[PDB]
RNA sequence: GUUUGACCUCAAAUCAGGUAGGAGUACCCGCUGAACUUAAGCAUAUCAAUAAGCGGAGGAAAAGAAACCAACCGGGAUUGCCUUAGUAACGGCGAGUGAAGCGGCAAAAGCUCAAAUUUGAAAUCUGGUACCUUCGGUGCCCGAGUUGUAAUUUGGAGAGGG
RNA sequence: GUUCUUUGUAAAGUGCCUUCGAAGAGUCGAGUUGUUUGGGAAUGCAGCUCUAAGUGGGUGGUUCCAUCUAAAGCUAA
RNA sequence: AUGGUGAA
C-alpha cells in the first residue's frame, strides 16, 4: 500500500505530450564541456587580437530548481519518478502546485539525463525562452495543465 | 599447436578480426602454430582493434543520446591504424616484396571496374582506379614491358619490375556480374593489405628510381578519358620492345577500347590518337569492322591482334 | 566574469604559447595527414605463385575449343573436382570479346588461397 | 535548498510517506549482505551535515547490527575491520527493524589522491586518525566517553583513567610541601 | 499499421505545397509559350550552377541542344507527388530513387524541367563521367532463352549491340557512349536501350559509422540543393562528375 | 648496467618499478609530500596575503 | 522498432595504481574486568572506574575554541604545575572516600563545514598520455561530478549594491 | 642581498548609506533496566519504549534576571 | 583469582 503522496508519481505525462516537451527542451540544451572549450578558444584568438545577449538554456540542478520555483522563475518543470531515495523529490510537486508553477512529472531518469549533458537529472526546469518558442512554450503549459493537472485532481488522495 | 577455437578465446578480439589480422602476418595452419600466435599478442595493430571496438560503443551512446555534436567530434580526434609496421616484418628486402606484388595487382587492376555498392565503399575503387593508373603512370613512362598476352579471362602483363616478370590481370571493361557467393570482407581487407603496400613500391619506383610520388594529376584530359593520357608526371632501352614504336604516330578508334590498348602503344613508345577525344601525322588506324570507310595511303591499317603479335 | 575570466586564462596561455589556436592546428593537420605513406621502408614460404598463361586465348587455334559433349560434361561437373575454370571461345576480332562473367569469383577463390593455405 | 525540506520532511519519522520507506528498505537491506557498499546516501542531507562530499574517495557502507556496548560504535568498528584503508569519519541512523538497527556510516580513503590535496579533508591522512572508530574518537565515540563541558562530566573530561591515576598516586618535590 | 496525426497533417500541408507550387509554374510558362507579357515575373530561362565560397553563377540558357544527366533523389519530406509530376518522372522512368537517365536539354524541355526540380538532380557530366557510368552501369532488357526477356542484365557483349540496334552502325558499346556524348540522330534509341542505371544510395546502411555518416551528408544536400518553390524559379545545377564519385 | 639501463628506459615517468624506488621506511613512504602538507585551501591564501604576520618591536 | 539505444544495478580480470595485517608497547587512547586483603560474618562501602586479557594510535597521545564557569566595580579554548584542601560533599558519619570555580604561574593560536543559486556559461577534481625546470607544472584526451564539485559566508556575524 | 617576470576592467581591506539576512532530529527530552562515582538535584554512559521546538533551545541565580547555542569537524606549545 | 601449558 502506497501513501498518497508517494504514487503520485507513475502517473506520469503521456506518450504525445513527453515526446512534444522534448521537442521544446532538445532546442534547449546547455552548451557541452568540448563545445563551452572550443568557443572559450575562440573567444581568446580573436578578443587578444581584435556584445552578446544572455543564453537560454535548461536549469537543472536540484537545489537550483528548488530555488527557481519559489522565486519564482521556473515556468516548466520536469520531474523523474525513479530516484534511488524518493524522498529527495516527493515534496516538489506539492511546491510546484503550492506556488503555481506548472510542473509534469516525466518517465525515466536518464531520458532527463540525455538533454542535459549528464548521467541522470532527476529534475530539469526551463526559466525562460527564446521569442520564437515563447507562444509554443505556453500552449505546452496549457497542454500539461489539461493532461496531468486536471485528469488527475485526485492523485493527492487514493491509496 | 593449438586450436582454432583456442585463439579468438586466447587473443581476446573479434574472430572476423582475428581473421582480419590473420591476412596481415600470413598465418596459416599447417593447426596453429602455437608460438606465432604468442607472437602476434604483442602488437600494435592489436592495440588499435580493441580501440576501434571501444570507439564503436562510446561513439553509439553518443548518438543514442542525441547529442550529436559531442559525436561529430569523436571522429575528428580519431586515428587510423596503419599497417607499415605489417609490412617490414613481412617484406624484409624489397625486391621480396615484388615477387608478392604478382598477387597485390591481380586484387587491385580488379576493383578498379567494379561498380560501387553497399558492400564496397567507392573511395576503396576510386583509390584502385587511381593506384592502377599510377602504376601504370610508371610503367607507360620508363617503357617497362615484356611480354603481353590477351586472353579470355582479362588480359595478362608481363614486365621486369628490375627482373621479377610481374603479372597481372587487367580484366574487360564490361559491367561485371557481382555474384552472392563471394565475399568483400575478405577481399576488401586484402586489399586494405595490398593498397598500402602499393604505395611504398610506387614511391619507391618514383623516388628512388624516376620521379616524385606522386606526381599531381591533369584534370582535364581526365574529363576526356579518365586514364593514363591523364595524370602528368615530373621528375622533380636495351630490349627492342622498348624501341618499338619508336617516332610511330599511330589513330587508334572507336572499335577496341583505348585504355587496354593506348597502354601497350605509349609502353612502347608511339602516339596515340583517339575518336573519342573531341567528345593526318599520323601513319597507322586500328579498326575492327567489316565495312571500313576511309582508308587513305598514309594510314597503315593492321587489325589489333598483330600489335599483340608485335609483342610476342 | 567567469567566462571572462576563463578567457583572459586562454589570452594569457597563448601569450605564453602553451596552447595553439584552433585555426593553426588545423593548418598543422594540413601539413600533416596528406603525407602519409610518403616515406622510404626498405632503403620462408614460397607463395606458391599462378601458373604463367602463355597461347591459351581468345583467338586460339580452334582445335582448343572443347568438344561439344564435353561442353555439358564441363556444366555437369562441379567446381574444383574440375580442370578448367572456363571454357574457352573462339573470336576472330578484338570487338567480339565477352564479358568476362566469372572474374570476381576467380579472385575470391585465389584470396583463400592466400591466408588459408 | 532542497536540504531544508529533507531536513525538515526526516524530522517526521513515523509519517505515512517515511513510515513506507522505512518498511521497503528494511526488507531491501535484509535481501543484501550484513556490511555493503551503499553507492549513495538515503539520507543525503545528513550525509552533508555530518562530512561527506559526493567526490571520489567518499564511501558509504551501509550496516546491520542486533538489539539489546553502544550499537554506533559497534557499527563503525564492524566497517573498520572490513574496510581497513578508509577512515571512518561519521555515521548516522537510517532504519531499524525488531531485531536489528541499520547505519550508513561514511568512510574516506586518505590514499586516494583527491583527499591528500584538498586541505578541508588532508587532515584525515595524518596517521594519528588511524582507526577513529577503535579508540572512541568518533561522534558517538565522544559521546559514551561523556567528553562535553560542564559540572555533569567532572569527573570523566580529559580522560577517565587520567584523572584516576592524577588524584591516587603521590606527588613529591624536592624541597617537601 | 497505425498512422499518427501527425503524419497525415504534414503530408497535407507538404503537398498542397506542391499542388501550388507546380500550378504556378504551368500558368507561368503558359503564358511565356503563348507569349502574353502583360504582367510576368520574369521573361527568360535561368540555369543557376551550385559549386565551390559556395558559388552560385546564375545563367541564362540559349537554344543550344545539351546533354542532362539527372538522378532521382527522394525529396522532399512530406510530398506525395501530384499527377503532374508522377508522369513527367513515369515518362522517364526515373520512379526509383538513385537511378539517373542523360536526356537532352531543349526549350521543349526545359520548362518541363521545371515541374521535376524538387523531384531530382540535374547536371552537365564530363565525357569521362559519361563513359565510366555505361561501362560499369548498364542494363539491356533484351529477350533471354526463349520466354523470359526482362532479365535486364548486363552490358557483357559487343554484339548484343549487333542485335538489337545494330543496323544504325550500332557495332559496340564504345559507338553508344559516341552517340550519347554527341547528339545523335538515334540517341533516343539507344537512350530507350539503357533504362535505368541502378546507381547505388551513399550512406547504404545502419550502424556506428553509418548513422553518423547519414547526418553529416544529409545538411549537406540542404546546401548542394536549394528548393526555390517561385514561380520563376531557376533551374539548379550541380557538378555531376563529383557526384559520380559519390555513387560510383 | 642492467639497473642504470632499466632507469634509463624509465625516464622521468609516472609511476616506474617498485625496485628502483628509495627505501626510506614504510611511514615516509605513507605521510604527505611537500607540496601535500604545504597545499593550504584558498580562503588561507587570501587571508595570508591581506594579513600578514607582521615583523616589529616595541619601544623607540 | 519482435531491431536498436540510453541509463541504473550486478560482474569480471595473473589489467593499472594503491593500501590494510605483523613486531614493539614505558607513556596515551578505547573495550573488558577478578581475588587475597578492610569494617565482626560479607550484598554495597572496600581491594578497584586496579592486575591480567582484548583493540588501537603517536613522538607524544588525548583534550580544545563554550549549548563554559559564575553571582562579582564579572571571568573567557584546552592541557600541566602551585594553591584552593584534606575544605564542600558523601560514607550501618565508621575502614574513610574525595572534588570544583576563583587566585598565582607554565604555555599561549585559532579556525574549517553544513547552512538561502556560479546559473551571463562546473568556475572543480581524478586518471591516462605527450613534454617540461619532476615531493611538481603544462597541453591534449578520459572519467567523476548537477542525487552538487569550485569561489564567496560560519554569528566575532554575513551578503547585495551605492 | 641579487635578479628574472609581474595584468586581469584581478584580488581584498577599511568607514559611511541603502536592501536582505537560512545556523545540524530517531537528536534534545521522557520512563525504566544495568553499569560509573565519594557525587547528596541517578552525575556520566548504554540498552529498550515513546519521541520535540524556532521572537527557539540548553544551563544557573530569587516573580524576573544572567549566561551560552548542542545534536559536525581541525589544531601546535 | 587472572592467563596459559599438558592430560587414559
Amino acid at each position: 500500500k502506497v501513501p498518497p503522496t508517494i504514487a503520485q508519481f507513475q502517473y506520469t505525462l503521456d506518450r504525445n505530450t513527453a515526446a512534444e516537451t522534448f521537442k521544446l527542451f532538445n532546442k534547449y540544451r546547455p552548451e557541452t564541456a568540448a563545445e563551452k572549450k572550443e568557443r572559450l578558444t575562440k573567444e581568446a584568438a580573436a578578443v587578444a587580437e581584435g556584445a552578446s545577449p544572455k543564453p537560454y538554456a535548461v536549469k537543472y540542478g536540484l537545489n537550483h530548481v528548488v530555488a527557481l520555483i519559489e522565486n519564482k522563475k521556473a515556468k516548466l518543470v520536469l520531474i523523474a519518478n525513479d530516484v534511488d531515495p524518493i524522498e529527495l523529490v516527493v515534496f516538489l510537486p506539492a511546491l510546484c502546485k503550492k506556488m503555481g508553477v506548472p510542473y509534469a512529472i516525466v518517465k525515466g531518469k536518464a531520458r532527463l539525463g540525455t538533454l542535459v549533458n549528464q548521467k541522470t537529472s532527476a529534475v530539469a526546469a526551463l526559466t525562460e525562452v527564446r521569442a520564437e518558442d515563447e507562444a509554443a512554450l505556453a500552449k505546452l503549459v496549457s497542454t500539461i495543465d489539461a493532461n496531468f493537472a486536471d485528469k488527475y485532481d485526485e492523485v493527492k488522495k487514493h491509496w | 599447436f593449438i586450436t582454432r577455437s583456442q585463439a579468438v578465446r586466447k587473443l581476446q578480439v573479434s574472430l572476423a578480426d582475428f581473421r582480419r589480422l590473420c591476412i596481415f602476418k600470413g598465418i596459416y595452419p599447417r593447426f596453429y602454430y602455437a608460438k606465432d600466435i604468442q607472437y602476434l599478442m604483442h602488437e600494435p595493430v592489436l592495440a588499435k582493434f580493441r580501440e576501434h571496438k571501444t570507439f564503436a560503443r562510446k561513439l553509439t551512446r553518443a548518438l543514442g543520446r542525441g547529442e550529436v555534436s559531442s559525436a561529430k567530434r569523436l571522429e575528428e580526434n580519431r586515428d587510423s591504424y596503419t599497417l607499415d609496421h605489417i609490412i617490414k616484418e613481412r617484406y624484409p628486402s624489397f625486391p621480396d616484396a615484388i615477387r608478392d606484388i604478382d598477387d597485390a595487382l591481380n586484387m587491385l587492376f580488379l576493383f578498379s571496374n567494379l561498380p560501387s555498392t553497399n558492400q564496397v565503399s567507392s573511395k576503396i575503387i576510386n583509390d584502385a582506379q587511381k593506384i592502377c593508373n599510377q602504376w601504370l603512370a610508371y610503367v607507360a613512362k620508363e617503357r617497362l614491358v615484356r611480354k603481353v598476352f590477351v586472353s579470355i579471362k582479362g588480359v595478362y602483363y608481363q614486365a621486369n619490375i628490375k627482373g621479377e616478370e610481374v603479372r597481372w590481370l587487367v580484366p574487360f571493361k564490361f559491367p561485371e556480374n557481382i555474384p552472392s557467393d563471394v565475399d568483400f570482407r575478405i577481399m576488401l581487407t586484402f586489399l586494405e593489405f595490398y593498397s598500402t603496400l602499393l604505395h611504398f613500391v610506387l614511391y619507391k619506383l618514383y623516388t628512388d628510381s624516376g620521379l616524385i610520388y606522386p606526381p599531381k594529376l591533369d584534370l582535364k584530359k581526365d574529363k576526356i578519358i579518365s586514364g593514363l593520357s591523364s595524370y602528368i608526371l615530373e621528375s622533380r632501352y636495351d630490349s627492342p620492345v622498348a624501341s618499338l614504336f619508336s617516332a610511330f604516330v599511330f589513330y587508334v578508334s572507336r572499335e577496341v577500347p583505348i585504355d587496354i590498348l593506348e597502354f601497350l602503344i605509349l609502353s612502347c613508345g608511339g602516339n596515340v590518337i583517339s575518336e573519342a577525344a573531341m567528345d593526318s601525322k599520323v601513319t597507322h588506324q586500328i579498326v575492327d569492322r567489316p565495312v571500313l570507310k576511309n582508308k587513305v595511303a598514309g594510314r597503315t591499317y593492321i587489325q589489333p591482334q598483330w600489335i599483340f603479335d608485335c609483342i610476342n | 566574469k567567469n567566462e571572462a575570466k576563463r578567457v583572459m586564462k586562454i589570452v594569457r596561455a597563448i601569450r605564453e604559447g602553451r596552447i595553439i589556436p584552433p585555426k593553426k592546428l588545423k593548418e598543422m593537420k594540413e601539413k600533416e595527414k596528406i603525407e602519409n605513406y610518403q616515406y622510404d621502408l626498405w632503403g620462408l614460404r614460397a607463395p606458391k605463385l599462378p601458373p604463367p598463361t602463355n597461347e591459351e586465348s581468345y583467338n586460339p587455334p580452334e582445335e582448343y575449343l572443347l568438344s561439344p559433349e564435353e561442353k555439358e560434361a564441363w556444366e555437369n561437373t562441379e567446381y574444383s573436382e574440375r580442370e578448367r575454370n572456363f571454357i574457352p571461345q573462339k573470336y576472330s576480332a578484338l570487338r567480339k570479346v565477352p564479358g568476362y562473367g566469372e572474374s570476381i569469383r576467380e579472385r575470391f577463390e585465389r584470396s583463400l588461397d592466400l591466408y588459408l593455405a | 535548498g532542497a536540504y531544508k525540506y529533507l531536513e525538515e520532511l526526516q524530522r517526521k519519522k513515523q509519517s505515512d510517506v517515511l513510515r513506507f520507506l522505512q518498511r521497503v528498505r528494511v526488507w531491501e537491506y535484509r535481501q543484501k549482505n550484513v556490511i555493503h557498499r551503499a553507492a549513495r546516501p538515503t539520507r543525503p542531507d545528513k550525509a552533508r551535515r555530518l562530512g561527506y562530499k559526493a567526490k571520489q574517495g567518499f564511501v558509504i557502507y551501509r550496516v546491520r547490527v542486533r538489539r539489546g556496548r553502544s550499537l554506533r560504535a559497534t557499527a563503525e568498528e564492524r566497517v573498520g575491520r572490513r574496510a581497513a584503508n578508509l577512515r571512518v569519519l561519521n555515521s548516522y541512523w537510517v532504519n531499524q527493524d525488531s531485531t536489528y538497527k541499520y547505519f550508513e556510516v561514511i568512510l574516506v580513503d586518505p590514499q586516494h589522491k583527491a583527499i591528500r590535496r584538498d586541505a578541508r579533508y588532508n587532515w584525515i591522512c595524518d596517521p594519528v586518525h588511524k582507526h577513529r572508530e577503535a579508540r572512541g574518537l568518533t561522534a558517538t565515540g565522544k559521546k559514551s566517553r561523556g567528553i562535553n563541558k560542564g559540572h555533569k562530566f567532572n569527573n570523566t573530561k580529559a580522560g577517565r583513567r587520567k584523572t584516576w591515576k592524577r588524584q591516587n598516586t603521590l606527588s613529591l618535590w624536592r624541597y617537601r610541601k | 499499421k497505425f498512422v499518427r496525426a501527425e503524419s497525415i497533417v504534414a503530408k497535407t500541408l507538404a503537398t498542397s505545397r506542391e499542388k501550388e507550387r507546380i500550378k504556378r509554374v504551368s500558368i507561368l510558362e503558359d503564358k511565356k509559350a503563348k507569349n502574353e507579357t502583360q504582367h510576368i515575373a520574369s521573361g527568360k530561362d535561368f540555369i543557376l550552377k551550385i559549386t565551390e565560397g559556395l558559388i552560385r553563377e546564375k545563367t541564362t540558357y540559349d537554344g543550344k541542344p545539351a546533354l542532362l544527366f539527372i538522378v532521382r533523389v527522394r525529396g522532399p519530406l512530406a510530398v506525395n507527388i501530384p499527377n503532374k509530376a508522377f508522369k513527367i518522372l513515369s515518362l522517364l522512368r526515373l520512379v526509383e530513387t538513385n537511378t539517373g537517365v542523360f536526356v537532352k536539354l531543349t526549350k521543349n524541355v526545359y520548362p518541363l524541367l521545371k515541374v521535376i526540380a524538387p523531384y531530382v538532380v540535374i547536371g552537365k557530366p564530363s565525357l569521362s563521367s559519361i563513359r565510366s557510368l555505361i561501362q560499369k552501369r548498364g542494363r539491356i532488357i533484351y529477350k533471354g532463352e526463349n520466354e523470359a526477356e526482362p532479365h535486364e542484365i548486363v552490358l557483357n557483349d559487343n554484339n548484343i549491340v549487333e542485335e538489337q540496334l545494330g543496323d544504325h552502325g550500332i557495332i559496340c558499346v564504345e559507338d553508344i557512349i559516341h552517340e550519347i556524348a554527341t547528339m545523335g540522330e538515334s540517341f533516343s534509341v539507344c537512350n530507350f536501350f539503357l533504362q535505368p542505371f541502378k546507381l547505388n544510395r551513399e550512406v547504404s546502411g545502419f550502424g556506428s559509422l553509418n548513422r553518423l555518416r547519414k547526418i553529416k551528408q544529409r545538411e549537406a544536400e540542404s546546401r548542394t540543393r536549394q528548393f526555390s518553390n517561385a514561380a520563376t524559379a531557376p533551374v539548379i545545377e550541380v557538378d555531376i562528375d563529383s557526384l559520380l564519385a559519390k555513387l560510383n | 648496467q642492467q639497473r642504470e639501463a632499466v632507469r634509463q628506459l624509465y625516464k622521468g615517468k609516472k609511476y616506474q618499478p617498485k625496485d628502483l624506488r628509495a627505501k626510506k621506511t614504510r611511514a615516509l613512504r605513507r605521510a604527505l609530500t611537500k607540496f601535500e602538507a604545504s597545499q593550504v585551501t584558498e580562503k588561507q591564501r587570501k587571508k595570508q596575503i591581506a594579513f600578514p604576520q607582521r615583523k616589529y618591536a616595541i619601544k623607540a
